[PDB]
């Protein structure tokens, strides 16, 4: 059990480093007035969502793993699953609105940044979060209530509504694959618009490929292995979905670090904070 | 033009030449003398007490 | 920097009328305007407050809710709508402009104003004497005492001294105790400590005779003292 | 609280002042500031007249874009002493008279000026929209006399296309760094109305650069 | 003609430097021996005034030790309060490229000098309250580098061309043209008695002048590059100048020679602004490197650093009463240290 608790401490250290990174990036946003631009409100919202997911997912998933089954109560477990899943959807829709921001910035830079002002960013972040909540949280909490019985087992507490994938697949596709499709489309167009010097194109295209492929590699596997189970259960054993969970959480971990490293001023402010101590 | 400019240069040069001058030791003593008299009145030199320090709160 | 008001007149009790003042020759937007009304045989009392950008609005306790005051910067006019007219409402209203910053002189210019007539928890400003007899060329001192200490933590007192002439609108005299206003001769001076305050006039000219006024600015009822006449 | 009523009115005034400052900064950031420069006896007045003391600021809007144009060439002082004040300009409109090649010589003086300006530490990332003037007169003068007089290292002949390409590449190669900035060149003459169009296009390209830098998508 | 005059000028220069060497018997370092050092001095950021949005070039405390005037890269000259960090006035000037901040001793006028060789006098306490252009002083051929105030009636202006000036406020014409210099001019700080003021050369020449007569009295040399900022000792007998050579050099007006240099091997970046403190014991000097430094005027040993900015400290000033010091750098933020 010593090796397993060591792995648990490794996961905890990952949680600590990701929450530290998020808090550092948002403190950098706060202290630096230039970083408080309208284009960074979206990044601040993403950093907050990453704090939420990293702080309230790692420890509870480890204490799920410790016994294999869920040790805590059904209501608290369902609340935790609802909160984790809603913050995940909030993060992904925030990334989508960031992609829309990028598209409008590059395609039409003459009038759009003046037209957006600052109310538009707040309206976007609030709308994204509330849309994620209304789309996903109440079905999560109320699937057991509607049927009136614990469709998932009490011991291995899980997400409830996957017991019937028919109601899950369409809305999950609308929540992820459509964001996948439109984010990839917008990034392809942002490269094509930046085509209108060649080293700049190569390196901006490399960065957009890096971000898009990180998003795909660290989000798609979970939402294809939750989709393929619409006809079988023994195909994917329980231990397999751990890698999918960790893969999504690695996506959440790498979003802020990559986004901060992609800008010089972010790491400059990080060095300033380190010097200040 | 240039000749007159250089002539006024040399006129100014003898202007700063003819001045009466004090010894550098006396000058240093006078610079220190102003410091000692106003040493207590200097707020940055010694930590001013909190109550009469108006910038702290 | 003239301030002229329009409206008012004989109104049946309980009626509604619009009281508007026109501003010209000075930057209206930065300034925070005021309304103070005077009965024909009574001293003044504060009525309403407006701020730059209309962010902050305050009223007197008696006139709360019933009145509505809103400034129109592009129109360069401040207008006050008048409701629930009573015998305590009939008066002449004074248009007051004030700017608030460090070293500012709030309440420095007062408009002529207009008269409105109808059918017929506050700190107190007290004045020891009224209609005091005085001789020209002498020194006269008038006391205005506040129930609440006006010194505050900033160390600056907040009593404003105003001078009224027969048939003339009041002007600012002491924008803060021991601080003299522009356009005012050096004869006037002020001094006081704690709550006990006084205004000292070194010499008296024939023009500078009439009712004097004192107020407070720590809090917002903006109370005035009962005026003191000066008798030759 | 423990603030006076007039102190609260003053903090309200400070908030109003901050709001006005925010509005002014928002409407000023969207404006594009183009630093105009050039060599001695350059056609700066001519290029200003084509569009639409010390500094003569120019106000004009093109395609819903208010431009700032600053004919700083009429200063007659030490550049490296106040050129730090011009950090952050969207672009540096450079002016080089082509025809003054036979005319210490004007072309090499302007080349030294360009080397300094483009390699100044304040303009590490500000793109330069280079302009070359009087193409027709330069062509006539090249047909009259060869360009080799100004350039001892010239290898081509006396033809318009090759001469223009040679001088363009010589000016472009002057940059010590070429990844952070870019040099946009337009051969312009007196009867060239498309100058405002080229300025607009170069400003669009550079502002796409700036926005992509700011967004961190890089 | 020319040869004779140049050679006699060289002979005069040799004579004056030899006579200065005759006067210099013992240096200030030897004079101030066995004296208690001030020790390490640390001053925290009491206030960070964040009104501005661009580079800050100049800043000047007031006589009341209460109000701050801060120029900026944009057309703003927002006047600050110190205790309650309000914005008393916001001045929308026209020549956005400004590098001067002059605050009248009476607190009634504030002056700014743009890069367009124009010094603009702004009224503060006026009927119909808002800042208005009092006068537009013109007549220079170069950019205004620094401006001061004798009183509400006269203003001394350093200019890019090698000439200072004592202006008239009522009539725009200047009463005395101070063209007895060479190079460029950067800094000028008046004496406490408003009688003598110096000039900040671009060729290491701190020239003391006379406001009434109209010619130099004592020419100073000693740096190998341009001198940026000058500030008088509180007595008005000496001053220390900060050049681009990363050297603070303290002069005097009764020996016309150096007293001591302030140069550290670590610092290679030059001085942008220098300003003494009360009693003149400290020597506060801004630096091109993202840091400000505290010295001692009698001993070259360095006091505590004054850092915290993200860009070079372009201006520095100490309150007249000496309570505290504010720092203004090219980051919009201005820090006041006590
Ligand atoms: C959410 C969940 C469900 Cl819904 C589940 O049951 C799946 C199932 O039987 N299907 C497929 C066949 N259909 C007829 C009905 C639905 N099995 C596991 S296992 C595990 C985990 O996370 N295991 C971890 C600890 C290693 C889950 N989150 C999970
Ligand atoms: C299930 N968990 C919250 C652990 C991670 C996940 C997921 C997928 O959820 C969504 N994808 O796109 C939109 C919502």
């Amino acid at each position: 059990t010593v090796e397993m608790v060591f792995i648990a401490t490794v996961t905890g250290s990952l949680s600590l480093v990701t929450v530290v990174g998020n808090i550092l990036v948002m403190l950098s946003i706060k202290v630096n007035r230039q970083l408080q631009t309208v284009n960074n409100y979206f990044l601040f919202s993403l950093a907050c969502a990453d704090l939420i997911i990293g702080a309230f997912s790692m420890n509870l998933y480890t204490v799920y793993i410790i016994k294999g089954y869920w040790p805590l109560g059904a209501v608290v477990c369902d609340l935790w699953l609802a909160l984790d899943y809603v913050v995940s959807n909030a993060s992904v829709m925030n990334l989508l609105i960031i992609s829309f921001d990028r598209y409008f910035c590059v395609t039409k830079p003459l009038t759009y940044p003046a037209r957006r002002t600052t109310k538009m960013a707040g309206l976007m972040i609030a709308a994204a979060w509330v849309l994620s909540f209304v789309l996903w949280a109440p079905a999560i909490l109320f699937w057991q209530f509607v049927v009136g019985k614990r469709t998932v087992p009490d011991n291995q507490c899980f997400i409830q509504f996957l017991s019937n994938p028919a109601v899950t697949f369409g809305t999950a596709i609308a929540a992820f694959y459509l964001p996948v499709v439109i984010m990839t489309v917008l990034y392809i167009h942002i490269s094509l618009a930046s085509r209108s010097m060649a080293a700049r194109e190569r390196k901006v295209t490399r960065t957009i490929f890096a971000i898009l492929l990180a998003f795909i590699l660290t989000w798609t596997p979970y939402n294809v292995m939750v989709l393929v189970n619409t006809f079988c259960q023994s195909c994917i054993p329980d231990t397999v979905w751990s890698i999918g969970y960790w893969l999504c959480y690695v996506n959440s971990t790498i979003n802020p670090a990559c986004y901060a490293l992609c800008n010089a001023t972010f790491k400059k402010t990080f060095r300033h904070l380190l010097l200040c101590q | 033009a240039s000749i007159a400019q250089a002539r006024k240069l040399v006129e100014q040069l003898k202007m700063e030449a003819n001045i009466d001058r004090i010894k550098v030791s006396k000058a240093a003593a006078d610079l220190m003398a102003y410091c000692e008299a106003h040493a207590k009145e200097d707020p940055l030199l010694t930590p001013v007490p909190a109550s009469e320090n108006p910038f702290r709160e | 920097v003239q301030l002229v008001e329009s409206g008012g007149g004989l109104v049946q009790p309980g009626g509604s009328r619009k009281l508007s003042c026109s501003a010209s020759g000075f930057a209206f937007s930065s300034f925070g305007m005021h309304w103070v009304r005077q009965a024909p045989e009574k001293g003044l009392e504060w009525v309403a407050y407006i701020s730059s950008g209309s962010g902050t609005i305050y009223y007197a306790d008696t006139v709360k809710g019933r009145f509505t005051i809103s400034r129109d910067d592009p129109k360069n006019t401040l207008f006050l709508q008048m409701t629930s007219l009573r015998s305590e409402d009939t008066a002449m209203y004074y248009c007051v402009r004030s700017i608030y910053y460090y070293g500012s002189s709030p309440f420095d210019f007062w408009g002529q104003g207009t008269t409105l007539t109808v059918s017929s928890s506050d700190i107190v400003m007290t004045q020891a004497t009224s209609s005091v007899p005085v001789t020209p060329g002498e020194s006269v001192s008038i006391s205005c005492r506040s129930s609440k200490s006006l010194l505050h933590s900033n160390g600056n007192t907040y009593l404003y001294w105003f001078l009224q002439r027969p048939g003339q609108s009041p002007q600012l005299l002491i924008y803060r105790m021991s601080n003299l206003a522009s356009g005012v001769p050096d004869r006037f001076s002020g001094s006081g400590s704690g709550t006990a305050f006084t205004l000292t006039i070194s010499r008296l000219e024939a023009e500078d005779v009439g009712v004097y006024y004192c107020m407070q600015h720590l809090e917002y009822p903006l109370t005035f003292g009962a005026g003191t006449k000066l008798e030759l | 609280c423990t603030l006076s009523a007039e102190d609260k009115a003053a903090v309200e005034r400070s908030k109003m002042i901050d709001r006005n400052l925010r509005e002014d900064g928002e409407k000023a950031a969207r404006e594009v500031k183009l630093l105009l420069l050039g060599a001695g006896e350059s056609g700066k007045s001519t290029i200003v007249k084509q569009m639409k003391t010390g500094i003569v600021e120019t106000h004009f809007t093109f395609k819903d874009l208010h431009f700032k144009m600053f004919d700083v060439g009429g200063q007659r002082s030490e550049r490296k002493k106040w050129i730090h004040c011009f950090e952050g300009v969207t672009a540096i409109i450079f002016c080089v008279a082509l025809s003054d090649y036979d005319l210490m010589n004007r072309m090499h003086e302007s080349m030294k000026l360009f080397d300094s300006i483009c390699n100044n530490k304040w303009f590490t990332d500000t793109s330069i929209i280079l302009f070359l003037n009087k193409k027709d007169l330069f062509e006539e003068k090249i047909k009259k006399s060869p360009l080799t007089i100004c350039y001892p290292e010239y290898a081509g002949s006396n033809t318009y296309e090759e001469a223009a390409a040679y001088i363009q590449c010589q000016f472009e190669d002057l940059n010590k760094r070429k990844d952070t900035k870019e040099i946009y060149t337009h051969f312009t003459c007196a009867t060239d109305t498309k100058n405002v169009q080229f300025v607009f296009d170069a400003v669009t390209d550079v502002i796409i650069k700036n926005n992509l830098k700011d967004c961190g998508l890089f | 003609e020319l040869d004779q005059l140049r050679q006699e000028a060289e002979q005069l220069k040799n004579q004056i430097r030899d006579a200065r060497k005759a006067c210099a018997d013992a240096t200030l370092s030897q004079i101030t021996n066995n004296i208690d050092p001030v020790g390490r001095i640390q001053m925290r950021t009491r206030r960070t005034l964040r009104g501005h949005l661009a580079k800050i070039y100049a800043m000047h405390w007031g006589t009341d030790s209460r109000l701050l005037v801060s120029a900026s890269q944009d057309g703003k000259l927002i006047i600050w309060d110190s205790y309650t960090t309000n914005k008393v006035h916001a001045i929308p000037l026209r020549s956005s490229w400004v590098m001067t901040c002059a605050y009248a001793p009476s607190g009634n006028y504030v002056a700014c000098g743009g890069l367009d060789n124009i010094c603009s006098i702004y009224n503060l306490k006026t009927r119909e309250g808002n800042v208005r252009v009092s006068r537009e002083l013109a007549g220079h051929t170069g950019y205004l580098s620094c401006c001061r105030f004798l009183d509400d009636n006269q203003i001394v202006t350093s200019s890019g061309d090698t000439t200072c000036a004592l202006w008239d406020i009522e009539t725009g014409q200047q009463t005395t043209t101070f063209t007895g210099h060479t190079g460029d001019v950067m800094s000028l700080s008046l004496a406490p008695d408003t009688r003598l003021f110096v000039s900040g050369a671009c060729d290491a020449s701190a020239k003391l002048w006379d406001v009434r007569e109209g010619m130099c009295r004592q020419t100073f040399t000693g740096h190998e590059s341009d001198i940026n900022a000058i500030c008088f000792f509180p007595n008005g007998n000496a001053f220390a100048t900060g050049s681009d050579d990363a050297t603070c050099r303290l002069f005097d007006l009764r020996a016309d020679q150096e007293l001591m240099t302030y140069s550290h091997d670590n610092i290679i970046c030059g001085i942008t602004s220098v300003s003494f403190s009360k009693s003149g014991r400290l020597l506060l000097a801004g630096y091109d490197d993202f840091n400000c430094n505290v010295w001692d005027a009698l001993k070259a040993d360095r006091a505590g650093v004054l850092a915290g900015h993200d860009n070079r400290v372009s201006c520095l000033g100490v309150t007249d009463d000496g309570m505290a010091v504010a720092t203004g750098s090219w980051d919009s933020f201005l820090k006041i240290w006590n």
